[PDB]
């Protein structure tokens, strides 16, 4: 259809949602998920070590 | 499982460490008895030799 200035206004909205997401959203969620994964992995690892 | 293996460990060493000594004690006891017989007989045959 018709190109518009909106292609420029939307580039502001895009970049800003990527920075706030990158900083606040992603790092903590991945931190929590990895914190669960590590605990179960190493707990069972300790379990099989003591068994032997 | 970590709790259980520790308990089994402690108990198994409990059995083995002492039982080694109880069997060694049986050994020493029979040693003492056998030496009693040995000395008694080594004395008793002096009678046969002197009568000869």
């Amino acid at each position: 259809m018709n190109l518009n200035a909106t292609i420029l206004g939307q580039a502001i909205a895009f970049v800003l949602f990527v920075l706030f997401c990158m900083k606040y959203v992603w790092p903590p969620l991945m931190a929590a998920i990895e914190k669960r994964q590590k605990e179960i992995a190493d707990g069972l690892a300790s379990a099989e070590r003591a068994h032997k | 499982d970590l709790d259980l293996a520790k308990a089994s460990a402690t108990d198994q060493l409990k059995k083995a460490k002492a039982e080694a000594q109880v069997i060694i004690e049986q050994a020493n006891k029979r040693r003492s008895q056998i030496l009693d017989e040995a000395k008694a007989e080594a004395e008793q045959e002096r009678t046969k030799i002197v009568a000869q």
